[PDB]
């Protein structure tokens, strides 16, 4: 008897209500569970490079970083870090919608991604 | 040379062929081309063309030479009409062109043959062929009317439905705006064409109403003295009948199909046309009650009724004033009705012009100088109040 | 492949204008609901089959009326338009469950039928119909009586296609109609001012304006009211 | 009248049209081979007890006990909610099943509903 025999639309619908930390903790039950947990469903706190990399794996439309300190596919749009981990990971990006950068220096990657950024 | 240009398929465009056909037809209208061969063959070949312009040009030019030499060409096309059924439409069009263009004194001997062919072709399975035959009969009626008008007169006694419809349609084309020598004869014999054949069947009723509308629009003098004996029949035609409504239902969806919408629409068009020149000699109330009845008719008739109300707002305001209480309730229901959900987007916007038209109609009705009475008009919520400024 | 033999004859019965009860309706709805609720988006590959079905059906229906001329193709087009739109609405009601199972011509069953009919309009036949309509208008300007319902059913169709958006209506019909109206009225004024005096020309102009207002308020779109009167 | 209510197990009940008109699909408008009689009758119960249906975690307590007998009842009933296009019942059922999921580690969820990737996902999050 296999209980999992329903379409993923209801799974998305409950993802619309289920808590995000619980979703992240439970992500990894099987290949199907983690494969469908990285879709653009609710991805639209302490920041870490591992956290940033995991966030890059799922589609991002809005950013969230009020005051928390911080230390590849075109799907993702005070803290002072090196350029490589902030803008070098995203060489080009055009669907930006919101940023709160402060205390950083302009360089090649940020200038390049700003030149091609026409979304606001 | 024109023949060679027309027949040479290679390196020949549609425009060149059309111009050559028109030039040949115009040239043959005056001078004789009977001594020149290869004409009929290429003209009949040009009938089978992928472009409708070339087809029309060839059909027009086929009978153009026949005007110059009727005895050689007219029997040929008359026989080709019966022999070949796949091209008889353009042949009939050419015959109509000859009848319109050929001299009456030269066309007199073949009148009997043309009439016999048209009467034999009266009953046909194709509608367009029937219309063309009826038009040809109507145009042929213009010449020597004294001999032939009794013949069409006598077909009303026992003619079939198709025959009666063709007879009623043919007399429609005889009426013209400018005076004609056939005017007294048409005045004297239109009585049975209108009165006696006003309700034999459905299609006959429709064609009779169309003929009456055409006569009223063109020459009101013919029907000026017969309004008294015809108006009650029109008012009867202006009523909805519950035997020709066939409802087709599919799941939760419905599709009403009405057959006598056309008859009611024709009657309403006749009523509208009567205002132009035949408004003085009629009982106004017997028009206004029927206008109120048609106010709740089909969606197509609603706009016509609103236009009639707008026209009557200016003409005879007092009669509208005596009926201002019963002429607004349907107009108030039109501005209040709502459509059921889950309908298509176009079904949402189709009331959006009907309500605007009703708003315009009531605004025009409000222009009567002494229309101070307000039948709960002061009801302007958020949605309805938008329509005033849009109408203005 | 498992269930397509059913949901093919039932969608074939729908496009034949024969009454169907409330039992054959929910069975086809259950077919769509059960196929889409299969294990995993899923259910987006029936769209190609439905589009092919509609395209083949319209291609078959085209052949009979390709040779029709003016005053004949109009009746066929008007008769087919209502049946096609009603069948498309019924099919859209059938695929209500599928209607919200996508996030990404136009991707909607009713819009799919409308777009396929729009592809049925790009052929030269439409031009003929337009010409026919214009001819009818000319007949209405000559004093003859014509069937108004034939024109309106066409005109509203031009409003429906192009997804209110009136791009097709303006590109195909409005501009040509305005051009012929201008030419006809210029010729009429030129031919009338030569013989008859201006006193009769005034009444003729008033009557023509009233007739044009009647036409535009009976069987023409409201958007043409302001331009034509100008 | 009464809208038809049928089942594939030979159970045919009848539902009043007025009481069951709040649901979207009947309002726009039955064979339910994937829906059991008990859940479809509880749909009637909930729709007539909530005439204001919209077109822990803030759920009513009294709406829980009658459907809490095993794991399959709410599953079939939310399948019935997806079929009948009702939003409130689907939302409350999904919230309840999520609350049941919430509370224990993913290993407990795997055991109840029937490792190296777990080692990855445990050591790849900082605010879990």
């Amino acid at each position: 008897v296999s209980w999992d025999s329903l379409p993923d639309e209801l799974l998305l619908g409950i993802f619309s209500c289920l808590c995000l930390p619980e979703l992240l903790k439970v992500s990894g039950v099987c290949k199907r569970w983690y494969r469908l947990a990285s879709d653009e469903s609710l991805w639209q706190k302490n920041l870490h490079p591992d956290v940033t990399g995991r966030l890059l794996s799922q589609g991002v439309i809005a950013f969230r970083c009020p005051r928390s300190f911080m230390d590849s596919p075109f799907r993702v749009q005070n803290s002072v870090i090196e350029v490589s981990t902030l803008h070098g990971i995203l060489s080009q990006c055009s669907k930006l919608q919101n940023l709160s950068l402060e205390g950083l220096r302009l360089s090649d990657p940020i200038v390049n991604t700003l030149a091609k950024n026409s979304n606001l | 040379g024109q023949f060679i240009q027309d027949v040479k398929n290679s390196r020949s465009t549609d425009s060149i062929r059309l111009l050559a056909l028109l030039s040949l037809g115009e040239v043959g209208h005056h001078i004789d081309l009977s001594g020149q061969l290869e004409l009929k063959s290429v003209i009949l070949e040009a009938f089978s063309s992928p472009s409708e312009e070339v087809k029309s040009a060839a059909s027009y030019a086929l009978g153009s030479i026949s005007v110059g030499n009727l005895p050689e060409y007219l029997p040929f096309v008359l026989q080709e009409i019966t022999s070949q059924p796949k091209r008889q439409y353009l042949l009939l069009h050419s015959l109509k062109e000859i009848i319109s263009s050929a001299s009456v004194v030269g066309l007199k001997p073949y009148v009997e043959n043309i009439w016999a062919l048209l009467l034999k072709h009266c009953e046909c399975a194709e509608e367009g062929t029937r219309n063309v035959v009826a038009e040809c009969l109507g145009k042929l009626t213009l010449i020597d009317p004294e001999t032939l008008l009794p013949r069409l007169k006598g077909y009303l006694i026992s003619g079939s439905s198709y025959a009666r419809s063709s007879v009623v349609t043919a007399v429609k084309f005889t009426i013209s705006d400018h005076p004609q020598p056939i005017d007294p004869l048409l005045k004297n014999c239109i009585g049975d064409f209108l009165k006696t054949l006003e309700d034999p069947d459905l299609n006959v009723r429709r064609v009779a109403l169309v003929t009456f509308n055409s006569a009223a629009h063109n020459k009101p003098s013919l029907i000026r003295d017969l309004l008294d004996t015809v108006l009650p029949h029109l008012y009867n035609e202006t009523k909805v009948r519950k035997e020709l409504i066939r409802e087709v239902e599919m799941g939760p969806f419905k599709h009403t199909v009405d057959d006598g919408l056309d008859i009611r629409k024709a009657a309403f068009e006749c009523m509208y046309t009567l205002l132009d020149s035949c408004l003085d000699r009629l009982d106004i109330f017997e028009f206004l009650n029927h206008v109120e009845d048609g106010l709740k008719d089909h969606y197509d008739i609603k706009m016509l009724t609103f236009l009639m109300l707008v026209r009557l707002s200016t003409l005879c305001p007092s009669a509208v004033l005596q009926r201002l209480d019963r002429l607004v309730e349907p107009l108030r229901a039109t501005c209040t009705t709502k459509v059921k959900a889950n309908s298509v987007k176009q079904e949402f916007e189709k009331q959006d012009e009907l309500k605007r038209s009703a708003m315009r109609a009531v605004a025009a009705l409000l222009t009567i100088p002494e229309a101070e009475k307000s039948p709960l008009m002061s009801e302007f919520q958020s949605q309805i109040s938008s329509n005033p400024e849009l109408a203005a | 492949d498992q269930i397509w033999d059913d949901l093919r004859a039932g969608i074939q019965q729908v496009y034949t204008r024969q009454s169907m009860a409330k039992s054959r309706y929910m069975e086809l709805y259950t077919h769509v609901y059960n196929y889409c609720t299969s294990v995993h988006f899923v259910g987006l590959e029936l769209y190609k089959r439905l589009k092919e079905f509609l395209k083949n059906y319209l291609t078959n229906l085209l052949k009979d009326g390709e040779d029709l001329m003016d005053e004949s193709v109009l009746k066929f087009y008007t008769q087919q338009w209502e049946d096609y739109r009603f069948s498309s609405k019924v099919l859209n009601g059938i695929c209500a469950y599928l209607n919200r199972h996508w996030v990404r011509g136009i991707y909607e069953i009713y819009s799919l039928a409308l777009v396929t009919w729009r592809d049925c309009l790009f052929r030269p036949l439409n031009k003929q119909v337009t010409n026919a309509v214009l001819k009818l208008i000319e007949k209405e300007r000559n004093g003859e009586t014509i069937n108004t319902r034939l024109i309106s059913g066409v005109v509203q169709s031009y409003v429906e296609l192009g997804l209110p958006t009136l791009t097709v209506y303006k590109e195909s019909f409005e501009s040509q109609f305005l051009a012929d109206t201008e030419r006809f009225y210029t010729r009429e004024s030129t031919e009338f001012l030569q013989q008859n005096p201006v006193t009769e020309y005034m009444k003729k102009a008033e009557a023509r304006l009233l007739e044009e207002q009647r036409r535009v308020q009976v069987y023409l779109h409201e958007s043409t009211q302001d331009e034509l009167a100008r | 009248p009464s809208i038809k209510l049928q089942s594939s197990d030979g159970e045919i009940f009848e539902v009043d049209v007025e009481i069951a008109k709040q649901s979207v699909t009947i309002k726009t408008m039955v064979p339910l081979p994937n829906v059991n009689a008990a859940i479809l009758k509880k749909v009637i119960q909930w729709c007539t007890h909530h005439k204001d249906d919209p077109p822990t975690d803030d759920i009513p307590v009294w709406d829980q006990e009658f459907l809490k007998v095993d794991q399959g009842t709410l599953f079939e009933l939310i399948l019935a909610a997806n079929y009948l296009d009702i939003k409130g019942l689907l939302d409350v059922t999904c919230k309840t099943v999520a609350n049941m999921i919430k509370g224990k580690t993913p290993e407990e969820i795997r055991k109840t509903f029937n490792e190296e990737e777990e080692a990855q996902v445990r050591k790849e999050n900082q605010w879990c």
